[PDB]
């Protein structure tokens, strides 16, 4: 299975250096 | 979502800033 949680750990990190100052909404579900 | 789209399968910067406020 993909381990959602370990994927989501990594991907608030890359939305963190992308975004940078715009800032993002992370929301899990769908 | 982000999780669906990006975590089988890589997701470039490009991709990613769809995501951005
Ligand atoms: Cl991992
Ligand atoms: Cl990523
Ligand atoms: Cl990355
Ligand atoms: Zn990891
Ligand atoms: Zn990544």
């Amino acid at each position: 299975f993909v381990n959602q949680h370990l994927c989501g750990s990594h991907l608030v990190e890359a939305l963190y250096l992308v975004c940078g100052e715009r800032g993002f909404f992370y929301t899990p579900k769908a | 979502g982000i999780v669906e789209q990006c975590c089988t399968s890589i997701c470039s910067l490009y991709q990613l800033e769809n995501y951005c406020n």
